[PDB]
């Protein structure tokens, strides 16, 4: 018994996304989830959904929502999904084996790119283990190698933990920058705060 | 909280190089990028390059692109830039900025600024 | 390089006035345009770091907003402190412009 509209306007049409570095989490409750306005338009090219479709989205109630945004380059989109291995995963952005939810990516190489530039957004290439499922690490020590401590960026294994795309309109479409959101649902019984435009 | 100090002001005569620095204090280094922005008395803005010292990549404008080098130094945190073969229009005031790009999702705007060095050639 | 036009070069209006500065780029840009304030003798000052986002600690007596090649930043009252001169960046692309700037007079 609710009336007002979930905010997906302010996610998915947001100039700024986060850096698959830190991503961002935005909570969404009390509100109807249409998600018509979403798969219907065309600059979202990519949506697929686990343990639900995406005919069945508008139809569904859901506990809890989240939704996490974040830019990758195109062939690491393949490494947002439940069980996946890479950089990506390993060390910035990890899903759970039981995910239930969908992944948004899209195409943003107009946006997110600049001709030697593109310096925005940055990921995580060295950790000590993998992360945990919607694990966030903002820190960024040095990588000690062992054999002698660390106070900055030196030789051997001592290397500095994150590095940027620099996205630039001469990469190939693997290469260039995607947009994606993730949204999260929970399928528990009452109370429920996310429900579809039903009667 | 970040802070940007820059060196002197310089008079030179045409024909010298500049070697002005502002020093990065509080926080830590390996979180700052380093901008240098051009104003000529009474005039606009410009933009002359951009360092990232951590990742060892400088870039210029298409102007000063072989006349302008970007530098930085780790040890002492002072990010270095210099101006070669100066002539009369060379003059104008030079400020050393902070990027914000070089963050999470954040962008090349200009966040905080130098005290800037007064550059004249006479 | 891409090139911007700030019109009017110089305003001028009186206290609780409001002020409109036009921003126009050659080539279009996906919102990527940030105005700065400048005081005389003094470093610019970052007020508005996205098309219509404010730095923090900014007053909300300023505004911006605008997409593609035409953008407006404006000031709902002018207080004494608000007279500068206001410039506009474009950095869509690598080579950040400057606009002309707009002197701001009481």
């Amino acid at each position: 018994n609710i009336t007002n509209l979930c905010p997906f306007d302010e996610v998915f049409n947001a100039t700024r996304f986060a850096s698959v570095y830190a991503w961002n989490r935005k909570r969404i409750s009390n509100c109807v989830a249409d998600y018509s306005v979403l798969y219907n338009l065309a600059p979202f090219f990519t949506f697929k959904c686990y343990g639900v479709s995406p005919t069945k989205l508008n139809d569904l109630c859901f506990t809890n929502v989240y939704a996490d945004s974040f830019v990758i380059r195109g062939d690491e989109v393949r490494q947002i999904a439940p069980g996946q291995t890479g950089n990506i995963a390993d060390y910035n952005y990890k899903l759970p084996d039981d995910f239930t939810g969908c992944v948004i990516a899209w195409n943003s190489n107009k946006l997110d790119s600049k001709v030697s530039g593109n310096y925005n957004y940055l990921y995580r290439l060295f950790r000590k283990s993998n992360l945990k499922p919607f694990e966030r690490d903002i820190s960024t020590e040095i990588y000690q190698a062992g054999n002698k401590p660390c106070n900055g960026v030196a030789g051997f294994n001592c290397y500095f933990p994150l590095r940027s795309y620099s996205f630039r309109p001469t990469y190939g479409v693997g290469h260039q920058p995607y947009r994606v959101v993730v949204l999260s649902f929970e399928l528990l019984h009452a109370p429920a705060t996310v429900c579809g435009p039903k009667k | 909280q970040v802070q940007l100090v820059q060196s002197g002001a310089e008079v030179k005569k045409p024909g010298s190089s500049v070697k002005v620095s502002c020093k990065a204090s509080g926080g830590t280094f390996s979180s700052y990028a380093i901008s240098w922005v051009r104003q000529a008395p009474g005039q606009g803005l410009e933009w002359m390059g951009r360092i990232i010292p951590i990742f060892g990549t400088a870039n210029y404008a298409q102007k000063f692109q072989g006349r302008v080098t970007i530098t930085a130094d780790e040890s002492t945190s002072t990010a270095y830039m210099e101006l070669s073969s100066l002539r009369s229009e060379d003059t104008a005031v030079y400020y050393c900025a902070s990027l914000a790009s070089y963050s999470s999702g954040w962008e090349d705007v200009f966040d905080i600024w130098g005290q800037g060095t007064m550059v004249t050639v006479s | 390089d891409i090139q911007m036009t700030q019109s009017p070069s110089s305003l001028s209006a009186s206290v609780g006035d409001r002020v409109t500065i036009t921003c126009r780029a050659s080539q279009g840009i996906s919102s990527w345009l940030a105005w700065y304030q400048q005081k005389p003798g003094k470093a610019p000052k970052l007020l508005i770091y996205d098309a219509s986002n404010l730095e923090t600690g900014v007053p909300s007596r300023f505004s911006g907003s605008g997409s593609g090649t035409d953008f407006t930043f404006t000031i709902s009252s002018l207080q004494p402190e608000d007279i500068a001169t206001y410039y506009c960046q474009q950095y869509d692309n690598l080579p950040l412009t400057f606009g002309g700037g707009t002197k701001v007079e009481i």
